[PDB]
């Protein structure tokens, strides 16, 4: 009857609690650990790629980040660590973090111009440049927000009431200027003590300029503090300012709104596609693991933190 | 661990691929590996709900989010970044330990099913023939290719 | 910077009367830390000069509240707003910004 | 209440070397720029040269050949040693505490706010 | 002589890794799938079931919450996922989570009135209403605090300290009220600049109104920002203000404090009693595991989120 | 894995009610079944005992407390989602997974304790009897029951 | 029940009766692989458990009560899974460290049988006898397991 | 013949599922229960034991605290539960769990006078003494930090900017001091509305006070909010004031940045060195694991809240 039992040629071999390299007759791996290393398409959609440029620096439309006026639909944004762009005049962005958290549930953004150039009749509108914000050499600045200066020898008080209209939220991007001493406000804004007082039915800021001696960071020592608001619809946001106001012009329709990450890495883009992905390269794959990287997206293997899974399926 | 892996099955044949287990057959008519067609789809059954089982039960695994902290919110990254850190260890310790221990279970259920099928052959066997130690059942009677092909079939 | 062409020479007012002394550079006075790096000194006809305002436009400890400074860049400008008696003096402008230290011309303010 | 007063001739040859000293009571000097000033009758003020309290020294380019400031941290005092005194070399002479301490590191500045009463040299 | 084993009519099927659905004679559930579907009293002590209020309109005394003016100790507070009765006039509690959090230990408040309406001889504190907080169709306001409106046409500066002579905690709750324009502010307490002045041994709080044009929420575009503090024995709190002052009535005096949670649930209260309860019914098992909800309160047991979870206590 | 419950021995025996792992009585002098009690009372206190420890190592588990947090502060709510789903999934993990395995190993248990009584026979009786192939055993010398309730007793 | 007391060298062993002794020693290839596999498991079990959640201490003020709250439950929970997968392996690893404890002192005794066929009876607690008269030499080839 | 097993007389027991005392031949404890119960020196490197004293009081140098003035490197920092020396004159120092986050990553810091006392002449330094931090019995304050107070009735413009010359990162500290009424402040500053500006490359802070009624602390009720920063190397940090100002004079050079804890314990120190260190005691052990305390320092066991982890390395 010669009971018994195979043996095939494979050298692969498994690993148990009480021994290791047990070898085996068919075993089945369960770790991909490996990708293309090229950032691919997720399902169709091409992601948004902001070389040398940030989220802030995309969003406010600094002028060395001009391939972003009318971005389509993607699935995740991919950024550099050190993006070289961003806020190029001094300043922050109040609350960027959680901007970035809303981004990361945003898939789709159609930037409209809320409130045109010629809504400021008592202001400057081609004034408001900088060196530290150049544009092919001249100055320049964010094209998203409108600097506001004197035009003759007066700032008259900024009462702007914007309702929304759309169907959908209203991402409103503006913020304070911070001067360096009397004298240069004086120069920009005729009144000393400025304000700018910003309502909406769930928001409530009373911002003061800072007038402070700082360090000169960009060849520049005064500081835009930026702030964002989301107005929903039938919802209205009431700016007034009498100084120191830097102008929304454009908001953001928040058109399509999914599932989507803020991806941090600078991966150059091979055109492919793929159901998951990480930084560092693409998963075309049906593992049940993977250990490229923890951070994915997508329909994609669960990540462990190993370099060595298998199942053995075979007898020995 | 059952035994007869590296017990009285001392060796291993070389007869037939895609079947776990088997017999092989000696008599005048010839040789072969017919493999046992209920032990070894008992197993593939068996193995394949196993591998089953271990990728649905750990579908629900924890997923990183990638979350972004300012500079004066250090406790709050180092939270984030230990929690994640945590979570990570913890599925990778099971993952580590269901991957140690049902590849043991699996080696000595395949041993287990290796010597179940010898005594299977023994009972069946009973005082008309005498087993040998290399997986050989000799016996006193001669059994023709029906008569031996009656203990594959279970119906001995 | 290393010329401070201060211009009035001699400035006549009455008392109650504002005045203003102005005092011209050929450089931008501003330290890298944004300071103006101007002083304004009075010199009275027996006493040592005295310094009356010091960085653009900051009053001294012991000095009365009329004086008061103002300008940025190279235009800087002093302000006597009472001009009462024994403010008769040379008044100077000096700049700190460089290793040249440099006083202006003075202005006698005569009575 | 720091106070400085002069101390040196005032008829002085046209040929040898002029040494005036300045002492500092009320403080040591511990840690500002200490400086010489000239101002000729009428005319306007102008400066020799300005001391640290280390010993570092800054002069004016035009009397840069025959200038030498020192200091004497001990004494509480500082000199200045004119030398191939000309017939323009005739003025009274001033000694302000620069109190500025522009250092390597720390800024600030508070002007030539203590002067001592000057001493004629002719 | 046979050997053999037990069998009977049970078709208790149970799972293992190499098969599932196995039927087995014996085997024991440890997992509870039903509730009771009502909100019962937790050990005897009925919960506070603020039903279409939220514990900031409890807290403040919104006019339509007034069924809780009096409130016997409880166990656990419970509330509607989205009250419609919470600040009747427009406005935030600063730390309104954090006070959440300190109710979640709290079994018990008795109201104290610190400071009566005598305690106001030159101001105005019967005309402090709005239409925004009805009560019976006409106006009211929050009951356990005062709007402080002017008296013959003048705001005298408010100067008030509460010492705690109390052997418990004080949870004492104020605001400031953020007007639409300076008329109203002349109209309401005839000071152009006003400040709120608050002081403990642990709190030094200057508010400032800000002054804005904001959304017409309920109707009215002014906006109170509700404060509170927790004011231990033998500590005094000092209240200073020339305007814009909502002062405090009555505080809430710690009593009792234990365990006890903030549950978000819309089920109906069944008068009955249980040992352990959840958002969608009370328990009431002494299986070691339940798959009803995540967040329960009392002696209940442990969650996981499984349909079948049985033990094999018995032979094939 | 031992190979008994549903092994040499086919299928249960219905009647069988004083005990687990029990005998049929079978000679002249009479019938019916009899329990082994002391292989029984060793699988229900070993089962006992085993639930014991799923539900005493169960204890201290995590427990969800609820919290709330304002229009801000998503990033660190988030975070107190994904933890409390985490610490739920990893201890679904461990309750799905532990049920199974000692489902496995109780079953394979009860087949341990019939496997290790079909042999407590078999040395106690050791060729004066011809042991066949169903799992039964036919003395050749015919105990009675006074004979054979030392097998039920181990006795001899 | 059994065992023997007498014998000192190896976790496994056998048992001598015969004219010329009685005094016995241990299995060096079985006790070897029983010892190496112990060995392995504690290895591994000290191995996979070094990427353990390690606490650090992090402070919150009086008005983030509940951020120290989540961090606290966040540190429990971690300590709390990692203690039961402790007690865990103490507890399976050890009915699995007796039982394949038991089996390889099962697949010993029937050796003899298992790999000298038809030699002996079986007897009872493992004891296993020798039906062929034979002195020391079948024994100690018994021992070495080349015959 | 006979075969079998090996037995002895050890009365080792283990847990085991299906029964929990086991009597086996041998097992091998993986847990370390005992603990030396006194602090020792982490590799050599005594910590820095701060014996009533805080991290607060011992940063901004406090009179009582001023065994620290000189401290070399150290392991780990060690503070009480309670500490009666932290803040002797009443405040808060702002970010105060940040900067311990912070100090928990650095192994030394090297002290340096960045301001010298000489740096104002034109106001008080020595009369900023207070009797809620006294040395030997008589008033004294803060010794890293000067309370400048009016000279000649008066108050000038502060406007002090220190460049970072050094290749390391220093923390500042400075702070505003909220005082009791308008007449103290007028008789400590000479003027009513005060500010201090800060300015760095990121740092644009602007401090008013807070001059207000507040309880009575240590015997003072004027609050000093203190405030710190980094300062990298090659940048300038730009104070501005006119009242109000606690400037700093000493500030803490970052010289060594490894790895640290500020561990919570009042246990004694033995003069002892260790490898692994915990709260209640150090531990001199190679055991997989360990049950003394959650927080550790060092190549320390992992901590299991288990009494009685054992492992089976023996039959029976
Ligand atoms: C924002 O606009 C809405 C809607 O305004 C009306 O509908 C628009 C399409 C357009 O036709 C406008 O001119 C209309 O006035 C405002 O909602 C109105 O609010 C007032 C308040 O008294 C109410 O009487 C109207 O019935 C509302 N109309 C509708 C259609 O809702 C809203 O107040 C505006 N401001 C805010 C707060 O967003
Ligand atoms: C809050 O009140 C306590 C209790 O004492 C009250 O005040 C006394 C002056 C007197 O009126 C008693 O009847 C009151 O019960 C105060 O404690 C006293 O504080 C004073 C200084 O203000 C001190 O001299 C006393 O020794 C204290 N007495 C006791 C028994 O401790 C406390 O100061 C008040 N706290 C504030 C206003 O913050
Ligand atoms: C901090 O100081 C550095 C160095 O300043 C120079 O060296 C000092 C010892 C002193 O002599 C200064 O006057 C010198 O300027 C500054 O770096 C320089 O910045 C200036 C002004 O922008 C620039 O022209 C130089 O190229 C810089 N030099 C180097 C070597 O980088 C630095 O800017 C100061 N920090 C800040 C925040 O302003
Ligand atoms: C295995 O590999 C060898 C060469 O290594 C080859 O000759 C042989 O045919 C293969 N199959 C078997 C059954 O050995
Ligand atoms: C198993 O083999 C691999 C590959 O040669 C080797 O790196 C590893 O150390 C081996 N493991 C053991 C336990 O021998
Ligand atoms: C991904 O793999 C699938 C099969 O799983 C294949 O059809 C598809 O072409 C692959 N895509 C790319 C971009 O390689
Ligand atoms: C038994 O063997 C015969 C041989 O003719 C075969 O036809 C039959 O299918 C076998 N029976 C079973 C139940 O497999
Ligand atoms: C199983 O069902 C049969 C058929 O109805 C019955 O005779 C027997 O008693 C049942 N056994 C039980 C309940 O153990
Ligand atoms: C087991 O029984 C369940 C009962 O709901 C059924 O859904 C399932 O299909 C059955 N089979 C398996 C393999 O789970
Ligand atoms: C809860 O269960 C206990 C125990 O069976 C019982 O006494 C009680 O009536 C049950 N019902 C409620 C509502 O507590
Ligand atoms: C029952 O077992 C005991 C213990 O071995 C024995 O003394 C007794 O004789 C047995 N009973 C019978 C009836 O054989
Ligand atoms: C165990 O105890 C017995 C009885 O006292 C003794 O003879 C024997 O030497 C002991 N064995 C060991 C290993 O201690
Ligand atoms: C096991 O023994 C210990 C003492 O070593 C005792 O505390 C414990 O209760 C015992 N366990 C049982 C189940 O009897
Ligand atoms: C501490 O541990 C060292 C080895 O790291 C050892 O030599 C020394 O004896 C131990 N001391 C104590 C007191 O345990």
């Amino acid at each position: 009857i010669c009971i018994g039992y195979h043996a095939n040629n494979s050298t692969e071999q498994v690993d148990t609690i009480m021994e290791k390299n047990v070898t085996v007759t068919h075993a089945q791996d369960i770790l991909e650990k490996t990708h293309n290393g090229k950032l691919c398409d997720l399902n169709g959609v091409k992601p948004l790629i902001l070389k040398d440029c940030s989220v802030a620096g995309w969003l406010l439309g600094n002028p060395m980040c001009d391939e972003f006026i009318r971005v389509p639909e993607w699935s995740y944004i991919v950024e550099r660590d050190n993006p070289a762009n961003d806020l190029c005049y001094p300043g922050s962005l109040n609350d960027y973090e959680e901007l970035k958290h809303l981004l990361s549930r945003i898939n789709h953004f159609e930037k409209i111009l809320i409130i045109p150039k010629s809504s400021w009749p008592n202001h400057e509108t081609s004034l408001g440049v900088s060196a530290a914000c150049p544009y092919q050499g001249a100055p320049s600045f964010f094209r998203n927000v409108v600097w506001l200066i004197k035009k003759d020898d007066a700032y008259p008080t900024i009462k702007i009431s914007y309702n929304n209209t759309n169907r959908e939220d209203l991402l409103i991007l503006w913020g304070i200027h911070h001067s360096n001493n009397a004298e240069e406000q004086t120069n920009l804004y005729k009144n000393p003590t400025t304000y700018i007082s910003v309502g909406t039915s769930t928001l409530n800021q009373r911002l003061v300029p800072k007038i402070a001696t700082r360090s000169q960071v960009n060849g520049q020592r005064g500081r835009m503090d930026f702030f964002w608001t989301i107005l929903k619809p039938d919802d209205a946001i009431h700016f007034e300012s009498n100084g120191n106001f830097i102008a929304p012009e454009y908001a953001y329709k928040i058109v399509k709104k999914g599932d989507s990450t803020i991806m941090k890495s600078g991966v150059e883009y091979g055109h492919c596609n793929t159901k998951c992905q990480t930084p560092v390269g693409a998963i075309n794959s049906s593992m049940p693991f993977h250990n490229i990287h923890p951070l994915t997206i997508g329909e994609c293997p669960k990540y462990v933190k190993s370099n060595k899974l298998v199942l053995a399926t075979g007898l020995r | 661990l059952f035994g007869a892996i590296a017990g009285f099955i001392e060796g291993g044949w070389q007869g037939m691929v895609d079947g776990w287990y088997g017999y092989h057959h000696s008599n005048e008519q010839g040789s072969g590996y017919a493999a046992d067609k209920e032990s070894t789809q008992k197993a593939i059954d068996g193995v394949t709900n196993k591998v089953n089982s271990i990728i649905d039960k750990m579908n629900t695994q924890f997923e990183a989010v990638g979350r972004e902290f300012n500079n004066l919110e250090r406790r709050i990254e180092n939270l984030n970044k230990k929690m994640e850190d945590g979570f990570l260890d913890v599925w990778t310790y099971n993952a580590e330990l269901l991957v140690l221990m049902e590849n043991e279970r699996t080696l000595d259920f395949h041993d287990s099913n290796v010597k179940n099928l010898y005594d299977k052959v023994r009972l069946q066997l009973r005082d008309n023939a005498k087993e040998l130690g290399n997986g050989c059942f000799e016996f006193y009677h001669k059994c023709d290719n029906e008569c031996m092909e009656s203990v594959r079939n279970g119906t001995y | 910077d290393i010329v401070m062409t201060q211009s009035p020479l001699s400035l006549p007012v009455t008392p109650g009367e504002p005045a203003s002394i102005s005092c011209r550079s050929s450089q931008s006075l501003l330290h890298s830390y944004g300071y103006i790096y101007l002083d304004w000194y009075l010199q009275k006809p027996g006493q040592s000069p005295q310094l009356l305002i010091y960085l653009g436009s900051d009053r001294a400890s012991g000095i009365p509240d009329r004086f008061s400074g103002s300008g940025a860049g190279t235009d800087f400008t002093l302000k006597i707003s009472r001009v009462e008696a024994e403010d008769v003096g040379v008044y100077y402008c000096m700049q700190a910004l460089q290793t040249p230290i440099t006083f202006g011309q003075g202005t006698r303010l005569e009575i | 209440q720091v106070q400085l007063q002069e101390s040196g001739p005032g008829l002085v040859k046209p040929s040898e070397t002029l040494s005036l000293t300045c002492t500092v009571s009320g403080d040591s000097i511990s840690s500002y720029y200490w400086s010489w000033i000239r101002q000729p009758p009428g005319k306007g003020l102008e400066w020799i040269g300005y001391v640290h309290y280390s010993g570092n020294t800054n002069y004016n380019p035009s009397l840069k050949s025959r200038v030498t400031i020192s200091v004497d941290t001990s004494k509480n005092q500082f000199s200045l040693k004119l030398s191939s005194v000309t017939a323009a070399d005739t003025a009274v002479y001033y000694c302000a505490r620069t109190t500025m301490s522009r250092g390597p590191s720390l800024y600030y500045y508070y002007g030539l706010d203590v002067w001592g009463q000057g001493t004629t040299v002719t």
